[PDB]
């Protein structure tokens, strides 16, 4: 059981597994509660990607920094920014300094960059959580593989805008990948380009889908490169995020995404009291005994 | 509400002068629209609560600036806002220093005053120079009340400040929603279980013209570029000379009231009720408006609670916004 | 440390009007420099709402007579408003209109010989400067007086400050009489007696407090 | 475009005592001076509007709202409806004893909301200025002061001027209203000349108050009493819960039964 598992067709196809129930439960909402956008279009109309395989391309890192700057200027209370690899976060935050960007991100919010010490990460997390509560703005940028996004969960006002930089592919690792893929071709029947896309999307949607605790929590969750729009990679995000991924939001610009973020936060900072939920996204004692509600709950859940 | 209200009300307005005031989300930049609605706010607040006062701080470049001191006449405040259109809005704000100046003035107002601060706050980096949870603990203990009207976002620190000091936090969609929020903060907000219910000693000075063609008068200049005042308003404590009433006594500490200024805010205490709103035709044997003797050419008929007469939409808006009483229940 | 000196100075410099005041008080031999710089640093259910209904307006003479008059007036006005509408004849006699124009002409009744406001603008500017100095000075004096005065603060330190206020008050009256003699003996106009009203009320509150506290001795 | 709203204090008891007085000046010349002022106001300009309200003792019924005898035609129809409306009002009437003093707060309330709806009728090119004449002849009841101030402040906000011709007795609340709203107050010294007072002082509109030299403003008394002994106050004690004027200091606040914190 997990909050993200997608697609469910592949866990019987890996684990030698035959279940009774293969179930996906749709996010039924009385309020939009999240918006995913795929910011895959630079402000210069540069195609945002990570095709270079961690060997830096300058203008794409420029547009990443521009995204982080303007999303800092819009979003409250803590932005979480997942990179691809620690070499790539190393190189990106390197070239956000020689290029004149990172002081402006300082002017809007307080950075807490990650390191692979076990104690320095915990101190950076503690100051990041003491800066989302003592007035100022805090922005935690990490790697989408490590322990930062495995247990350490970001709740109502600690991450409002989970910025997934890049598509996380395991690129550093050796012939263990080639050999596990040759195995999944041969003795299971799962393709090369199927398993790579599955692994990348389970890591990306794993690190994204931590921002939301309940119905009264709202998380902007942006995906920043063009590859998340290409049908197979978008097709393997879970159903409760594809349901709220609009075709207009598909392949936004930076500034169109910033304006969608502003309209999102303004429409979703108003009093959304408990009395707006008893119809749709909540149930009382006596709202259960009605068989019309039973028909509704029959219509919500689906299987695979 | 039929609840206790804070009717003497030293409110204190803290405006941003941030970098984010220059953003163009509103139709002019946020400084201009915010300042225009504060001009409307000072107008309606002095139009509705006469005893109370306002003070305006622009918060600019990590420092706080007491732009207009805590006084009770709209001329100085609106003059200062017409001046403050011309400002620059450079730098990041400072919530620490602005709440410190507002606290520093609002320590020593007497305990029955619901001491209130209204922070019209836009940006997100809340650049304080010290710890701002000890201020919130102090302002919790100093029984002040701080309410923040926010632009573009929800910020956790302003949420903690609003829910802990006692105020209310709100974020802005439009021109109309922002007018609704400032109109919500015009009215006297209800009191907690903490504020003192004292009995302030008051003074009611009569008007005195130049007595009998100035036969043994007392020719004075003023008391706060003044001419030679022949007569006017005295004080019953210190026997000074004031031109305008109501004015807090500048040399005694008495508060001077003409007493329609107590009658200008009596509608809060015996308030209105709801109009039973019914759109359809529905049994109406009284075709004409009991308000202004006109036909009901629309499908909205509004019927009072006690007398249960008939009113139209124009009489609805007029009674519930301005006249503040049912014309039937007087009869 | 000579801190205070540097403060009062820096101020006097930046604030020349205050400097003026400082001279007009200290240099004028009314008080001493040290004193001046020293002290210059819940369901509300209303019980009786009828008290709100007829408010602070005093009780007018409202004596409607015996209810026989109710019946008599109802009879006479029900008979009155039956026969109605003369429009040419009854409305105006022309002599009443001529007397009304006589009244509203500027020498008759309802023209009160009002909005006259006879002023004494003879020597404006330098007398205005004198009065600016005087009202600043007496404002500071009565500021200290009525600021320490109001609550009796029944101990010996506040009573000693009240005695210093009494000394400053008497020498303030002497300096005000000297300023009135040096000012108003130029062209014989411009009653300054409002400042003397303020200082006479300070004099009166001082003697009335003295008699009150001497009654409160035992 | 202007809007005069005459309010005539038709106290049947007062004008009944006036008509048993057998004077020259009865209610007929009062309502006729009202109609001549109304036809004069409609006569001064084509765009002017008129509305005439009559405060009775128990009701605020409006009076307003071919040429047989030579008037202008709409003046004739307006005079016919005002005459027939006062004949339907005053003759067919009632008698009660607990409520016999006249009212003025309700008729002013109807006038305020009438000016509101007639200002919604106005299109974007033109703009409406407005005033309320009050022709008072009776003694106002004190009991509606809580109400009465409210309509004054409505006329303070809605920028409606208030004027008053009082006939017999002075009225502190109504000269108070004409002081607050910016209107004008006048106590007539001789009854039958009433029309000639109205056609020079109260006929001219807002852009003729500033041109004409008018009778000067009487000084307005801001007398204030306690709710305790009704006597005049120069220094009072006012609660911050009840917001009520007390004269002498008392332990337990009577107006709102406040558990008064004592220091
Ligand atoms: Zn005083
Ligand atoms: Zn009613
Ligand atoms: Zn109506
Ligand atoms: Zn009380």
């Amino acid at each position: 059981t997990s909050g993200t598992l997608s697609p469910l067709d592949i866990y019987p196809k890996i684990l030698d597994f035959h279940p009774v129930t293969m179930a996906t439960f749709t996010m039924t909402l009385a309020r939009v509660c999240l918006c995913p956008m795929i910011i895959g279009r630079g402000n210069d109309q540069v195609a945002i990607s990570s095709k270079f395989e961690t060997r830096e391309d300058i203008a794409v890192i420029r547009n990443y920094g521009n995204l982080l700057l303007e999303m800092s200027a819009v979003v409250p209370d803590g932005i979480v920014a997942f990179f691809t690899s620690y070499q790539y976060m190393e190189s990106t935050v390197a070239s956000w300094y020689e290029q004149g960007i990172l002081e402006n991100i300082q002017r809007n919010k307080l950075l807490f960059i990650e390191t692979q010490d076990g104690a320095e990460t915990s101190v950076a997390l503690e100051k990041y959580q003491e800066a989302c509560e003592n007035g100022r703005g805090a922005i935690l940028l990490s790697v989408a593989r490590g322990k930062v996004s495995e247990g350490i969960d970001f709740v109502h006002h600690y991450g409002r805008a989970v910025i997934m930089f890049g598509v996380p592919y395991v690129y550093t690792q050796s012939r263990i990948l080639k050999a596990r893929l040759e195995y999944l071709r041969d003795q299971f029947q799962i393709r090369e380009n199927d398993f790579l896309t599955f692994d990348a999307m389970r890591h990306a949607a794993q690190c994204v889908g931590r921002a939301i605790r309940g119905k009264t929590d709202y998380g902007l969750m942006v995906f920043a490169d063009k590859r998340f729009a290409r049908g197979d990679k978008r097709g393997k995000l879970p159903r409760w995020i594809q349901e709220h991924l609009t075709d207009a939001n598909l392949n936004l610009t930076v500034d169109e995404g910033v304006q969608v973020a502003k309209y999102f936060l303004r429409q979703m900072a108003q009093p959304f009291h408990r009395e707006d939920q008893l119809g749709l996204s909540l149930l009382s004692l006596e709202q259960l005994e009605s068989e019309e509600t039973l028909k509704r709950i029959e219509q919500i859940a689906q299987q695979l | 509400g039929q609840v206790r209200l804070g009717m003497m009300r030293h409110l204190y307005v803290v405006v941003d002068g941030s970098r984010t005031m220059e953003d163009q989300d509103l139709k002019p930049n946020r400084l201009t629209c915010t300042l225009k609605l504060l001009e409307y706010f000072v107008e309606e607040y002095f139009d509705q609560n006469p005893i109370s006062q306002i003070g305006i701080i622009v918060t600019k470049s990590k420092r706080a600036e007491k732009l207009t001191e805590l006084s009770g006449n709209p001329r100085k405040h609106i003059t200062s806002l017409k001046k403050a259109v011309d400002m620059t809005c450079h730098g990041e704000p400072s919530l620490y220093n602005s709440l410190s100046i507002a606290m520093q003035t609002l320590k020593h107002m007497p305990g029955h005053t619901s001491r209130e601060v209204l922070i019209i706050f836009s940006s997100l980096t809340t650049c304080d120079p010290s710890n701002i949870y000890d201020l919130i603990k102090t302002l919790k203990a100093a029984k002040i009340r701080v309410s923040v009207i926010g632009l573009s976002a929800e910020v956790r620190v302003c949420t903690v400040l609003a829910r802990e000091t006692g105020g209310t936090y709100h974020v802005i969609l439009d021109e109309s929603h922002y007018k609704e929020l400032l109109t919500h903060h015009v009215s006297p907000p209800p009191a907690s279980s903490s504020s003192e219910c004292s009995l302030i000693r008051m003074g009611f000075p009569q008007h005195t013209i130049a007595s009998l063609s100035d036969q043994d008068a007392k020719p004075s200049f003023s008391m706060a570029e003044p001419g030679l005042t022949l007569g006017g308003y005295f004080c019953p404590q210190c026997r000074a000379k004031y031109c305008e009433l109501p004015v807090e006594c500048k040399i005694c500490g008495l508060t001077l009231v003409s007493a329609p200024h107590l009658a200008r805010s009596y509608h809060h205490l015996f308030p209105l009720d709801a109009f039973q709103e019914i759109p359809l035709e529905e049994y109406n044997g009284e075709r004409f408006c009991y308000g202004c003797q006109g036909e009901l050419k629309d499908q909205h008929v509004y019927v009072c609670a006690v007398c249960q007469n008939v009113f139209c939409v124009d009489c609805d808006v007029f009674v519930h916004d301005s006249l503040h009483c049912c014309p039937g229940c007087i009869h | 440390a000579n801190k205070e000196l540097e403060e009062k100075n820096r101020m006097l410099q930046e604030d020349p009007v205050l400097f003026q005041l400082y001279k007009d008080l200290v240099v004028s031999q009314v008080i001493s420099a040290e004193e001046f710089w020293a002290n210059r640093l819940i369901a509300l259910n209303l019980k009786k709402s009828d008290r709100y209904y007829h408010g602070p307006t005093p009780i007018q003479s409202l004596q409607y007579a015996t209810s026989q008059d109710i019946i008599n007036s109802f009879q006479s006005i029900r008979q009155e408003m039956e026969a109605y509408t003369p429009k040419l004849t009854q409305v105006l006699s022309s002599s009443a209109a001529s007397s009304t124009i006589t009244a509203l002409s500027p020498g008759g009744a309802l023209m009160q010989g009002g909005t006259q406001q006879a002023i004494n603008q003879m020597v404006p500017n330098d007398i205005q400067s004198e009065l600016k100095h005087l009202y600043v000075a007496v404002g500071e004096l009565l500021r200290h007086f009525w600021s320490c005065f109001p609550v009796n603060t029944p101990f010996l330190e506040e009573k000693v400050v009240k005695m210093k206020s009494n000394l400053e008050r008497f020498q303030v009256t002497k300096l005000c009489p000297f300023q009135e003699k040096i000012r108003r003996q130029y062209l014989s106009t411009n009653l300054v007696s409002h400042i003397e009203e303020m200082l006479q009320t300070a004099y009166n509150k001082l003697h009335t407090w003295q008699s009150r506290r001497l009654m409160k001795k035992t | 475009l202007n809007l005069l709203v005459i309010v005539v204090d038709a106290n049947p008891i007062w004008w009944g005592k006036q008509a048993l007085k057998e004077s020259q000046f009865t209610l007929s010349k009062c309502i006729d001076a009202v109609m001549v002022l109304g036809n004069s106001h409609l006569f001064m300009n084509r765009s002017n509007k008129l509305a005439v309200i009559a405060s009775h003792i128990q009701e605020s019924r409006f009076l307003y709202p071919g040429s047989k005898d030579g008037k202008y035609e709409l003046l004739t129809s307006a005079n016919e409806v005002i005459v027939e409306e006062i004949k339907d009002l005053m003759t067919k009437s009632d008698i009660k004893g607990q409520h016999t003093e006249t009212l003025l707060a309700g008729s002013l309330a109807k006038a305020l909301c009438y000016i509101h709806r007639m200002n919604k009728e106005v299109k974007d090119n033109q703009e409406m200025k407005s005033r309320i004449l009050v022709i008072k002849a009776a003694e106002d009841s004190a009991l509606q002061y809580m109400n009465f101030m409210n309509v004054i402040f409505a006329a303070q906000k809605q920028n409606i001027l208030i004027d008053a011709c009082v006939l017999d007795s002075d009225s502190g609340l109504l000269q108070q209203a004409c002081d607050i709203t910016g209107g004008l107050y006048l106590k007539v010294p001789q009854m039958p000349s009433l029309l000639q007072y109205l056609l020079w002082v109260f006929l001219p509109d807002q852009d003729q108050r500033s041109q004409l030299i008018l009778p000067p403003p009487v000084h307005v008394d801001y007398r204030a009493a306690c709710f305790c002994h009704r006597n005049l106050i120069e220094i009072g004690y006012v609660c911050s819960v009840c917001l009520s004027i007390f004269c002498n200091f008392s332990p337990i606040c009577t107006t709102c039964e406040t558990a008064f914190k004592i220091s």
